[PDB]
RNA sequence: GCGUUGGAUUGUUCACCCACUAAUAGGGAGUGAGCUGGGUUACCCUACUGAUGAAUGUUACCGCAAUAGUAAUUGAACUUAGUACGAGAGGAACAGUUCAUUCGGAUAAUUGGUUUUUGCGGCUGUCUGAUCA
RNA sequence: UGAUUUAUGGAUUAACGAGAUUCCCACUGUCCCUAUCUACUAUCUAGCGAAACCACAGCCAAGGGGGCUUGGCAGAAUCAGCGGGGAAACUGGCUUGUG
């Protein structure tokens, strides 16, 4: 019974990678980047609360 | 088998081989013949020796040297035989001989406990009665509270102090009765 | 999730703390911690041992019986999930605990009234 | 495990080695069991084959009836008496340590059971759960 | 792969002089036979 | 051990067997010695080698023997047909040959070991070991042919069918190319070719079937010609010993048909030659492809022939054909009813089933012992809805299929909610809080609680207005 | 209407499921093919409910109920009790109960009208079952075979018990429990039919190893096809004596 | 001879030669490569371990035996004050490796990082970065020369951070530096994003979220010098082999008269770096939220910081990450928190997860009470309280 | 590349049985240092494992990575399937999903263990006039 | 060199012993399977202060029927543990699966 390293398993897992289980990741990282982008805007208005 | 093996399951094999030895011995043993058997000294050794004394006239255990002296190789001769035309079937089947003595889940009453030198070591649990007239007699004292209402339900959880308490209560109930 | 009362401690056993025991007579006994369990194994009497509620409630410290206590028994009659029902129950519990605190406080206050006159004669 | 033995097994605590006498809970007439072997083990250097709850074991009988004593037979563990862990959070154990007999396909030999049995054992095996009066 | 052990091609002198002494034995045996 | 034996794993030829065993010990065992080691090590090394090969040999020969079925007193059926078919003498001498072979190699093994225990030196032992192995090799070379004959019988016995002769069976014998293949096909999933040539079926063919909640086997014969009963080919001989051995009904597949164009005199004299072996056989003739002819137009000569057949005491004819199902079914029903009759007259003469069958036949009746009727509840809805159609373009979705289609079998999470009743489905998907600071809420939750806390508010009103809380 | 179907590869079905005339209960092991197998017969007529007990799957032997009432033992979580009352209609009464012994399916065989009970039961439970179900409750052992709820299957149509019961016990229990019954086998001689199979008045389920006589006799005694009121028994008396 | 039972050794060779690492900051060796169409995004973080606690959860695991049941499991908790960006390095490709060629800093710097770059601080004049800020403090353009250098060259970049350690309980008062790599394309976008992220904080919710599998790399838990039996799993010697007993008794003979490297002679254990991977996040709390520890079920107003506080660490007035498992590290140690180096596959990495209850009981002993309020109720009144 | 089990056993065990396991293959360099028979200065340096260290203007921070090392393994279940295949009897499969065994690395939330916190209690004898301590 | 013989039914042996052993019950960290705690040293420092032993001294593999030949490496100086070493096994390519 098979290894980790097996040719079968790895091509199978690779279609499984470019199938669903990268889709959630592409969603995840975009959500994350949106939050990251808007946190800079929170910090900007925090800066502008000192500017005023 | 080759001597020194395990002494439980080979005890089964020698025991059943010896039982077949009984079934052929009682078939074709002449009076004052010879019934000579090898045995692993087992838990059944007391049973077979007891019933051999119950069945036969001369039964000698040899305790031989010149074996390994690490296995329980015990060789026995049974000489003398009644040649019974009437046979006792209770002493061939190994069911009646296996009595198992106790020493000395259960939920019992308490008036019997008041009533009843080894008659104390079996009180495991009790049950509750509230309406009987003797309970109504026993109402008018310290009983029915301070863990007594629970210590009728279970007794394992007491320990020796409340054992002495419950025994003093049994003296109280006894002098009441 | 189910908080449990301790069999020996009469204390809350949260999930994953403390230990269950189960008898040949098919009785589960949860135990708050080592102390609770070891006393049970030692076959002690919590009705004798002081710091637990088993002793206290029976020895006439903090009130054992009240209408506030008869709200929180088991419910073996699991009705049907009204959200407004829970919206009421939560606030009800929030207030039940407050009045319980006050009832305990008054119990203690009438327990400990009468110190000052005996101190007055102590001097 | 074999035919009939349902499901998978979780990691539970391995309390009982070979050669720990335990009691028997069925109405065969067998009193006690003595393990000689465990099934489905691994192997590690001078480890003893360790038994647990929910395990099917090769084991002999010491006290009981003369017909069933002193021959090896399949047996299920039902009571550990050493602390194991549930996944819904609690640790637990029984008073005494106990196991029953059954055939290699997991089917019960007796017609009754005494005392409480393991939850995981009764879930993993149908027939102890069919013959179980008491669990937890 | 796992590239396995070789035999050498080194001289290992005992085998050289063993070869020479063996050779002379062979040629001696040939002369003992060669009269026939 | 029985029942179409397969555990006769393989036999090599002798040369390839020697190659097997010799290279096996050569590979597994050590293969290196220097002379400068000590002589116990050297002796014991060659001892190790010879005993290894010996155990390998005799274990292989044990795999031969314990695999092989030991025909003497296995079942008289299987035993005797094998004797007809597979050259009983050649069989037994082959097994004798390997038996003396294994005794020989064990003997020479023990004696050379007895020699080698005081083997002094290396050339001596090496010559000895090679010598012993050549001797066992030479006897293995003596035995090339019978082992290959046994390879073929291994193959054939693996191709043999599976029969319990004890059980309810229906022997089907007829002439060649009568429509038995059509018959067994129509009753049973077994596609034997129907093609009109003499030896089409060469061996014994099985089809299992069922009727009236029972299990039956049906054993069709390759077909028979006269070969008149003094000496005979093994095919008809095994058919004969099948008739002789199997205790179940026998069925004659008569062709009162235009096909099977051997003449009726040939057919009836064949029948007459097989008259004496119809002693206790429960013979049942059936005439085939009768819907084509409707044989009441038959002439008196062919009529008095079939009366010449019907002269025997026990005989019963049916009529059937191989274009509709009803007659083949009804004659099958009648044949297993003949088998019920046969099994009944076999079974009701022991009087032993009477003691234990009443426990199973005993359906109890209460006598209903009451005044109140207890009615089985069956709803209206079970009657209202349709039975589910497996194969339908439009049918109930069967959420197995939904889990498969989204989805998968062990990947998809069912929403356990949105399957049941609430006052409102919108907060079906809501979360229960289930917990408070202490004092878990499921032991609190009930109706009437606004009224109860209002009651408690009257109580605290009653205490605060008197000023109890000072 | 008898059907062969296998929980996941076990022929033992009433380990893992329960069936009333009015509802059905299933475990959550793996994939939704068992549920679907039952839903193919029943449709949306009554609820087939996925459930758990203590995070354990064994519902056909841990649980016991009828169309009038339903029980669970102590150890069920209150989330699951909520889930049950949300799953089921408010017609049926529901109760968690406190006992020495909890194996409800093992200990009770019952139908909508009447129940048999294990003898060492406690009296408060004996009271409560009769309160909740409104049924008549009877305390006996079957041929001395104990855990009667496991060694018996029952419905309003008929009865079934393991085959070793003597006829006097069969008769007296039939008169007691007020349906016909048979000492029988299921699933290649599996004496435990309470766990081996499951019945209501209008459906019967077994595992795949069950034979044609077995399904026939239980189809006869429980009369599953509308209508087979002892008619298929009266036909198939003969196969009983020929086979067994 | 061939020793008649062939068995595995006691230990792993791959983590050898076993030695104490150089610094408490776990250093990262490799990051997830890129998606150079996706926007910029950080690949790692810093955190500070504080304590472990317990969770129950409803596990949505198809196929399981714990599909839709309650399961308990153990978590740890890392402090995570948001993290401020100070500068960039540019990195190039050679056939020798990657090579730093330029670093640029962000023109206003805290005393915390100045406390790092000095080692004896209070005895300083604190003249760290002055002439660099003065090299900015003009029209500038030196900074821009370097930045465009990096835009032209410099395939890869990493960003320099430091923590806000002053916002913690913790007594170090010295800021930890790091280099963190990125996963966008568009090198000019990376660098200008940094140019605007200068002197700006970054929380973790901007990076991580629920149902994620990450990697922790840290340094571990000294024990000092340890004998072989405690260190490896080597057996103990029976009794009275002379010259010591918790040791390797016989290594061989005068053949071999030379010692091997694979037999676990004595030395250190601990203070090594390690990496432990595919640790599942369960929760990300935010310090501004009162009662981040209040789960979705419970609705008791309460924060995670348990009674008696954390042990050898204070209470949280910052964000937190809650991951299962046991992260390598000890109490009040740093960690460097990477993300997973590839697109994971396991359906375990997916569960829209429902934690049921966080424990906050006290870990200075056998905690039973989540809150002082519940304690105050259950106990009631005392001598002191009135 | 990884792995190769736990027990019982000698006036001539000889070659073994018992079971489990996926299996329970074979040999070298080994203890001429511990053990069994009817028995004829390991203190010098060496290498190894851990640990410091002047040197290159100094000191500190951040990193690269020449190289050397390398670890994962094994079995079972769910469907798939009672399908293919098979007269029957019997009955697999890679894709998907989940658990365990073994081995390793870390970890201390919880459970268990452990106590010189000799922390809080308890106890014998003696001593500090008795009590308290 | 020393329990007991002219039909006694002695000669068969009760008891006797820092003598030995089989089965069964009990017991326990011998073991699974190790974990922990204690006092001292070990360690460091102030002071006192040896001996054994010593051709030189030392890094490894193959070869030469510790040092030389050929190669691999070697970076000052050093500390603590360490127990592996410290002036009885190919005549001649031996041995292998096939009398």
């Amino acid at each position: 019974a098979k290894s980790l390293r097996a040719s079968s398993h790895l091509n199978a897992k690779s279609v499984k990678r470019r199938g669903v289980f990268q889709k959630a990741v592409d969603a995840r990282e975009q959500r994350i980047s949106d939050k990251l982008k808007e946190d800079l805007l929170k910090q900007k208005l925090e800066d502008l609360k000192k500017k005023e | 088998p080759n001597v020194g093996l395990g002494w439980v399951q080979d005890a089964f094999t020698q025991s059943q081989l010896t039982l077949q030895a009984l079934k052929l011995a009682v078939e074709n043993l002449v009076v004052n013949g010879t019934f000579v058997t090898k045995i692993f000294r087992s838990k059944d050794y007391n049973k077979l020796i007891w019933v051999f004394q119950q069945l036969f006239e001369k039964v000698e255990a040899t305790k031989p040297p010149a074996s390994r002296n690490v296995s329980a190789e015990i060789f026995v001769v049974c000489k003398g035989f009644k040649a019974p035309k009437r046979l006792d079937p209770r002493l061939l089947d190994p069911k009646e001989v296996f009595e198992e003595l106790p020493d000395g889940y259960h939920e019992t009453s308490i008036l019997d406990f008041v009533r009843t030198i080894s008659m104390l070591g079996e009180m495991n649990k009790f049950t509750i009665d509230e309406n009987d007239h003797e309970w109504k007699i026993l109402k008018k004292l310290k009983q029915t509270t301070d863990e007594f209402r629970s210590c009728i339900e279970d007794l394992k959880v007491l320990g020796k102090k409340d054992f002495k308490m419950i025994l003093r209560w049994r003296k109280i109930a006894r002098e009441i009765l | 999730m189910r908080i449990y009362q301790c069999h020996f401690c009469s204390s809350p056993c949260y999930p994953g703390h403390g230990i269950m025991f189960v008898r040949n007579d098919a009785k589960e006994f949860r135990f708050c911690r080592s102390k609770c369990h070891k006393a049970f194994k030692q076959r002690r009497n919590p009705r004798k041992l002081k710091w637990t509620k088993a002793f206290r409630k029976a020895a006439g410290k903090e009130l054992a019986v009240d209408s506030t206590l008869t709200f929180a028994q088991r419910r073996n009659v699991p009705v049907r999930y009204n959200r407004e029902l829970v919206a009421t129950t939560l606030k009800a519990m929030a207030r039940i605990e407050e009045i319980r605190q006050k009832r305990e406080r008054a119990f203690y206050k009438n327990r400990m009234r009468g110190n000052k006159e005996k101190d007055f004669l102590r001097d | 495990s074999g035919n009939g033995a349902q499901g998978t097994k979780f990691r539970i605590s391995l309390g009982l080695p070979v050669g720990a006498i335990m009691n028997c809970a069925d109405n065969s007439g067998a009193r006690n069991l003595y393990i000689i072997a465990v099934k489905g083990s691994g192997s590690r250097l001078n480890r003893l084959p360790a038994a647990s709850l929910g395990d099917m074991v090769m084991a002999t009988v010491k006290k009981g009836k003369p017909e069933l004593r002193k021959k090896v037979m399949p047996a299920i563990v039902v009571r550990q008496a050493k602390s194991w862990r549930r996944r819904d959070g609690v640790f637990l154990y029984f008073e005494d340590n106990a196991g029953v007999i059954a055939n290699p396909k997991g089917e019960m030999k007796g017609s009754a059971i005494t005392g409480p049995v393991g939850k995981e054992c009764a879930d993993l095996w149908p027939r102890v759960a069919s013959n179980s009066g008491v669990v937890v | 792969m796992r590239v396995r052990k070789r035999q050498s091609r080194r001289t290992s002198t005992k085998l050289k002089e063993g070869i020479k002494k063996k050779a002379s034995a062979h040629r001696k045996k040939e002369k003992k036979m060669a009269k026939k | 051990m029985q029942l179409s034996w397969k555990d006769i794993p393989t036999v090599a030829p002798a040369n390839d067997l020697l190659d097997i065993v010799l290279n096996r010990t050569q590979r597994k065992t050590p293969t290196v010695i220097r002379p400068g080691f000590k002589i116990t090590r050297i002796r014991a090394f060659y001892m190790r080698k010879v005993k290894y090969t010996g155990e390998g040999f005799v274990e292989k020969f044990e795999d031969i023997l314990k695999g092989f079925p030991n025909i003497n007193d296995v079942h008289p059926f299987h035993r005797d047909l094998m004797d007809t078919l597979y050259e009983k003498n050649h069989y037994k001498i082959s097994l004798a040959a390997i038996s003396r072979a294994k005794s020989l190699v064990e003997q020479v093994a023990r004696d050379y070991v007895r020699l080698l225990k005081f083997g002094q030196s290396l050339f001596q032992c090496k010559q000895l070991k090679r010598a012993a192995l050549g001797r066992m090799a030479t006897i293995v070379k003596k035995l090339r042919d019978p082992l290959a004959y046994l390879e073929q019988v291994r193959q054939h016995i693996g191709r043999l069918p599976s029969i319990d002769p004890n059980t309810r069976t229906l022997l089907i014998c007829g002439y060649p190319n009568v429509g038995k293949s059509s018959f067994l096909r129509c009753i049973t999933k077994s596609d034997v070719d129907v093609q009109p040539y003499a030896f089409t079926t060469k061996s014994l063919y099985v089809g299992h079937f069922d009727y009236k909640y029972l299990r039956f086997q049906a054993i069709d014969t390759p077909g028979i010609l006269d070969r008149p009963t003094e000496e005979m080919n093994n095919i008809e001989m095994q058919s004969i010993y099948a008739i002789a051995h199997l205790r179940s009904c026998v069925l004659y597949f008569m062709d009162l048909s235009e096909q099977c164009g051997f003449t009726i005199e040939a057919q009836v004299k064949l029948f007459h030659s097989i008259k004496p072996l119809f002693a206790n056989k429960s013979v049942m003739v059936v005439i085939n492809k009768t819907d084509i002819i409707r044989p009441e137009d038959l002439d008196e000569e062919r009529a008095q022939l079939l009366e010449s057949v019907k002269e025997v005491p026990g005989v019963e004819i049916m009529t059937s054909s191989c274009q509709l199902e009803e007659n083949v079914m009804e004659v099958r029903n009648k044949a297993c009813e003949k088998l019920l009759a046969s099994r009944i007259e076999n079974k009701l003469k022991s009087q032993s089933r009477i003691n234990n069958v009443l426990n199973k036949i005993h359906v109890a009746q209460p006598q209903a012992r009451d005044d109140v009727k207890r009615t089985p509840f069956i709803p209206e809805s079970v009657k209202n809805l349709k039975k589910y159609d497996p194969e339908d373009p439009n049918r109930r979705k069967l959420a197995r299929d939904i889990e498969a289609e989204n989805g998968g079998a062990g990947v998809f999470n069912v929403n356990l909610k949105d399957k049941y009743l609430l006052e409102d489905d919108e907060w079906k998907n809501d979360i229960m809080p289930e917990i408070l600071d202490g004092k878990n809420v499921y032991d609190f939750l009930d109706p009437e609680i606004a009224a109860k806390l209002q009651a408690l508010e009257e109580e605290e009103e009653k205490l605060e207005n008197e000023g109890f809380y000072n | 209407m008898a059907t062969r179907t296998q929980f996941e590869n076990s022929n033992e079905i009433g380990v893992f499921s329960k069936l009333t005339n009015t509802y059905c209960l299933v475990a959550v092991g793996g994939s939704e093919n068992f549920y679907s197998a039952f839903e193919a017969e029943l449709g949306d007529a009554i609820p087939i409910v996925h459930t758990t007990i203590a995070g354990t799957r064994i519902i056909g032997r841990m649980t016991a109920g009828n169309r009038r009432g339903l029980l669970v033992p102590t150890q069920t979580t209150d989330q699951e009790l909520q889930h049950l009352r949300n799953s089921l209609p408010d017609s049926v009464k529901i109760q968690r109960v406190e006992e020495r012994l909890s194996a409800l399916g093992n200990v009770i065989c019952c139908n909508d009208y009447v129940a048999l009970v294990h003898p060492d039961i406690d009296r408060e439970t004996e009271e409560l079952i009769s309160d909740v179900l409104g049924v008549e409750v009877f305390r006996q052992t079957i041929s001395g075979n104990i855990l009667v709820g496991s060694y018996c299957s029952l419905s309003n149509q008929g009865g079934l018990v393991h085959p070793q019961t003597s006829v006097q016990d069969q008769e007296e229990l039939s008169s007691l429990l007020q349906v016909p019954l048979v000492a029988g086998t299921v699933n290649r001689g599996s004496s435990v039919v309470g766990a081996g199979m499951v019945v209501n008045d209008y459906l019967a389920v077994t595992g795949l190893d069950t034979t044609a006589p077995e399904l026939s006799v239980i189809e006869s005694i429980f009369r599953l096809q509308d209508a087979q009121p002892e008619s298929i028994s009266g036909n198939l008396r003969d196969t009983l004596i020929e086979t067994y | 001879s061939h020793r008649k039972y062939e068995a595995p050794r006691h230990g792993h060779l791959g983590f050898l030669p076993r030695k104490r690492a150089a610094s408490i900051r776990a250093r990262v060796k490799a990051f997830p490569k890129d998606d150079r169409s996706k926007p910029v995004a950080l690949t790692s973080f810093l955190g500070y371990k504080a304590g472990m606690t317990t969770i129950v959860r409803d596990l949505d695991r198809p196929g399981s035996k714990f599909h839709k049941r309650e399961v308990v499991e153990a978590v740890t908790v890392v402090d995570t004050p948001p993290v401020v960006v100070v500068g960039v390095v540019g990195y190039v490709e050679t056939p020798r490796g990657l090579r730093s060629l330029t670093t640029v800093w962000a023109e206003h710097l805290s005393d915390e990082v100045k406390r790092r770059f000095y080692k004896n601080w209070y005895k300083s004049k604190k003249k760290a970065f002055t002439k660099y800020s003065a090299k900015y403090a003009q029209d500038g353009a030196g900074i821009e020369r370097e930045l465009a250098r990096i835009k032209k060259y410099a395939s890869v970049v990493r960003v320099l951070v430091h923590t806000q350690i002053r916002k913690t309980p913790l007594a170090q008062k010295k800021a930890h530096l790091a280099e963190i790599q990125l996963n966008g394309g568009s090198i000019s976008e990376k660098v200008d994003w940094a140019r605007e992220h200068f002197e700006k904080t970054v929380a973790v919710d901007s990076v991580f979220e629920q149902n994620e599998m990450i990697d922790a790399i840290a340094v571990t838990k000294g024990h000092g010098f340890e004998g072989v039996t405690h260190r490896w799993g080597t057996k103990k010697l029976p009794r009275k082999t002379h010259r010591g007993l918790r040791k390797v008794a016989c290594i061989g003979a005068w053949h071999p008269a030379h010692v091997m490297w694979s037999v676990a002679r004595a030395g250190q254990r601990g203070y090594h770096s390690r990496t432990s991977i595919n640790h599942k996040i369960y929760r990300v709390g935010k310090g501004d939220d009162e009662a981040n520890g209040a789960t979705s079920f419970d609705r008791t107003k309460k924060t995670i910081t348990p009674m008696g506080g954390f042990v050898h660490y204070g209470e949280i007035k910052n964000d937190f990450i809650m991951v299962k498992g046991c992260i390598p590290g000890n109490r009040k140690r740093i960690v460097t928190l990477r993300k997973s180096l590839y697109t994971n596959t396991s359906r375990k990495a997916l569960e829209e997860v429902s934690l049921k209850w966080i424990d906050t009981a006290s870990k200075f002993g056998k905690g039973r009470f989540q809150t002082p309020a519940e304690k105050h109720a259950f106990m009631g009144t005392l001598k002191k309280d009135l």
